[PDB]
């Protein structure tokens, strides 16, 4: 699989600031345009949550305020409203090929 | 109402192999694909492998091809896996993750478990 | 009692369209029904 | 008149033979003939002045269109390449296959695993996609 | 190399006034012909029958014609066979080549009645005007021109193609080199020589295509009995 | 026109 | 004679037919139908009549 | 008539000539040119005996 990549590795925000982050990948991954990218959102003690995927901004578990971003080798998450319960890890996943890995991952955090 | 029960944490001595199992719940058990993934660090985290429920099929990372192994017990509603060859450095958190595809051919992993863990 | 005939376009159904598509791969059309 | 309409009925009644002889004994490829939906088994009644037929037949619905191959090689092995019998490569979309690809019957969308029951050995062709770990049916 | 044919489907389709065939509405012939009445009624029934059968050929036809889906067409379809035939987008451009070399009157409708009276050309010598004088009536086709050019578009949508199983299910929606590719090794040529002569192919095949511009002439059959049944149909009315 |  | 030629029309449009559901539709390998070279994709076009 | 009888017999001769292959593909442009016995069990293979 294509390793990926994700910054900053964590990135502080006021109440209600919109924020994004990045996440490039060493290759593009678009087969046939599909992407195959999915987010996943964790907090200490819990599981990972899958969040959006790249054709899905909306649905898959999740309110609009999760956009998807990007194409080729790079992708990015824009969230306009963001609030102290949407603190997380967050973490870039690959599903264009096995081993199907995915980023470390960075962290948002209410100042 | 999808549910996968994971078994407890265990603190098991090297050189012994390790069973983990997370039986399913409100869903049909052999429609879905399950996956296990590992987890060493919260900023580290690596696939394993991924077992049919249906057919029996499987794949895995090849950093385990002679190690961990994934079983079904479909009368049961329950997945099993297995690590062979337990070291001080496999000790991890783990994760059964069920097969989904909101998008098309996008392999999604929906639901999770809880999580276990071994050392 | 009922009025004045209608004049009307004789319809032409047109058949889905399916994209020919470029390189390796391309677009299939299956049925995902049937009758008899 | 009458030996006229002799003459018709004689060429018609030739149609009808034929008929009987292909659409009623057995199952036919041809389409155009018996009924328009493929072919499946057709029956024949008196009628008088003739025979009247009734066909069964297949119709399609709700089409969907997918993503699909013209075959599969083997990144390692160029000559081991293999082609769908009767039936068709395509991406998977269910979660029931960890694999990549999918074995369907023509006539109605239904993706199973690919196996060497649905398969026959092809010359390679550039367009085949190229498996770069695993394809079980061969697995070598 | 090329070979063409001509299958006619329908005849010109007719109805005579059966009281203006015989006279004028003089009135001797008027009262006159009452006694023979019953046979005009013969006469339009069964020529009303038979334009009955010319439209039931057209729908049944048209029928067989229709697939359940179709390629779209754009300009360089086909890829580098050259596909001369696709439409000026219109009918085809062979389409037109054939009308032009068919010399056939020109047609009724519209204008119809007025290209008959003294607002048009003098020089006009068609049959169509003597239509209202002889009590004729030419009745328009069921198929519409417009109608029909979408059928054989529709058809040329159907293309790539006829392998891959019946087809008659399933739409390949594949480039029509690759279904020419199909077609040849279904004859047993091997795939090796198709790989390695591929543009040769496609020379030998632009050839053929390229000799369509000498096939309308006198001595090519198919185009010789287009023009004889345009001429049955001028030569019942004369 | 459309049946009574 | 229009009753006559109206049949003949009629036997000749459904052999145009089934030509369209073999000529065109598919490949052949039986001779016969189609030109005389085997068989590989024909094409058709409108003409008046036919 | 059109042709002349021995034509017509020759055009006849050819078609006995035409024979073997039968099969062997559609058949179409090769010529198998093989004894009359053995296009006739090839054909009886043809309906599986």
């Amino acid at each position: 699989d294509i390793v990926l990549t994700q910054s900053p590795a964590s990135l502080a925000v006021s109440l209600g600031q919109r924020a994004t982050i990045s996440c490039r990948a060493s290759e593009s991954v678009d087969n046939y345009g599909i992407s195959f990218m999915n987010w996943f959102q964790q907090k200490p003690g819990q599981p990972p949550k899958l969040l959006i995927s790249a054709t899905s901004n909306q649905g898959s578990g999740v309110p609009a305020r999760f956009i998807g971003s990007g194409s080729g080798t790079d992708f990015s998450l824009n969230i306009h409203p963001v609030e102290e319960d949407d603190t997380a890890m967050y973490f870039c996943q690959q599903s264009k090929e096995v081993p199907r890995t995915f980023g470390g991952g960075t962290k948002l955090e209410i100042k | 109402q999808v549910q996968l029960q994971q078994s407890g944490p265990e603190l098991v001595r090297p050189g012994v192999s390790v069973k983990i199992s997370c039986k399913g719940s409100g869903y049909t058990f052999t429609d879905y694909a399950i996956h296990w993934v590992k987890q060493s660090h919260a900023k580290s985290l690596e696939w394993i492998g991924v077992f049919s429920t249906y057919y029996g099929n499987t794949n895995y990372n090849q950093k385990f091809k002679g190690r961990a192994t994934m079983t079904v017990d479909k009368s049961s509603s329950t997945a099993y896996m297995e690590l062979a060859r337990l070291t001080s450095e496999d000790s991890a958190i783990y994760y059964c993750a069920r097969k989904s595809y909101y998008v098309d051919y996008v392999d999604a992993m929906d639901y999770w478990g809880q999580g276990t863990s071994v050392t | 009692v009922p009025g004045e005939m209608r004049l009307a376009s004789i319809a032409f159904n047109h058949p889905i369209q399916v994209d020919q598509l470029n390189s390796s791969y391309f677009k299939l059309s299956i049925p995902t029904n049937f009758s008899f | 008149q009458q030996l006229v309409r002799s003459e018709s009925a004689a060429l018609s009644a030739q149609l009808a033979k034929d008929k009987v002889n292909e659409c009623v004994k057995a199952q036919s490829k041809r389409s155009g003939f018996c009924g328009q939906g493929t072919h499946i088994v057709s029956f024949v009644v008196n009628a008088p002045n003739g025979l009247y037929f009734m066909h069964v037949g297949y119709y399609p619905s709700n089409h969907i269109e997918v993503v699909s191959a013209y075959g599969l090689c083997d990144a390692a092995n160029p000559t081991n390449c293999i082609a769908p019998v009767n039936g068709y490569f395509i991406k998977t979309n269910n979660t029931r296959i960890v694999d990549e690809w999918s074995y369907t019957g023509s006539s109605f969308y239904a993706p199973e695993p690919i196996t060497s029951l649905n398969t026959k050995y092809v010359a390679p062709q550039v367009t085949y996609q190229n498996i770069s770990t695993n394809l079980p049916p061969p697995l070598l | 190399g090329v070979t063409q044919e001509y299958i006619q489907t329908t005849i010109q389709k007719v109805t005579v006034d059966c009281k203006q065939y015989v006279c004028n509405g003089f009135q001797k012939c008027e009262q006159l012909l009452r006694e023979y009445g019953q046979f005009c009624s013969k006469i339009n029934q069964a020529l009303h029958g038979a334009n009955l059968r010319q439209d039931d050929s057209v729908r049944n036809l048209f029928a067989s014609v229709k697939s359940s889906q179709s390629s779209p067409i754009i300009p360089g379809f086909g890829g580098d066979f050259n596909l001369t035939l696709l439409e000026p987008v219109a009918r085809s451009a062979i389409e037109d080549l054939l009308f032009d070399k068919v010399t056939i009157a020109d047609p009724g409708y519209m204008q119809g009645y007025d290209d008959c009276m003294q607002q048009g050309p003098a020089s006009a010598r068609d049959l169509i005007c003597a239509q209202y004088v002889a009590g004729y009536k030419v009745l328009p086709p069921l198929m519409d021109v417009n109608m029909e050019a979408a059928y054989t578009s529709s058809l040329l949508g159907s293309i790539a193609g006829v392998g891959w199983t019946a087809g008659l299910s399933s739409f390949a929606a594949i480039p029509f080199a690759q279904s020419i590719f199909y077609r040849l090794n279904g004859v047993g040529i091997t795939q090796q020589v198709l790989s390695e002569n591929q543009k040769l192919i496609a020379n030998k095949f632009n050839q053929a295509l390229g000799a369509m511009q000498t096939g309308f002439t006198t001595t090519n059959e198919a185009f010789h009995k287009v023009q004889d049944a345009v001429n049955n149909n001028a030569q019942a009315l004369s | 026109d459309t049946p009574s």
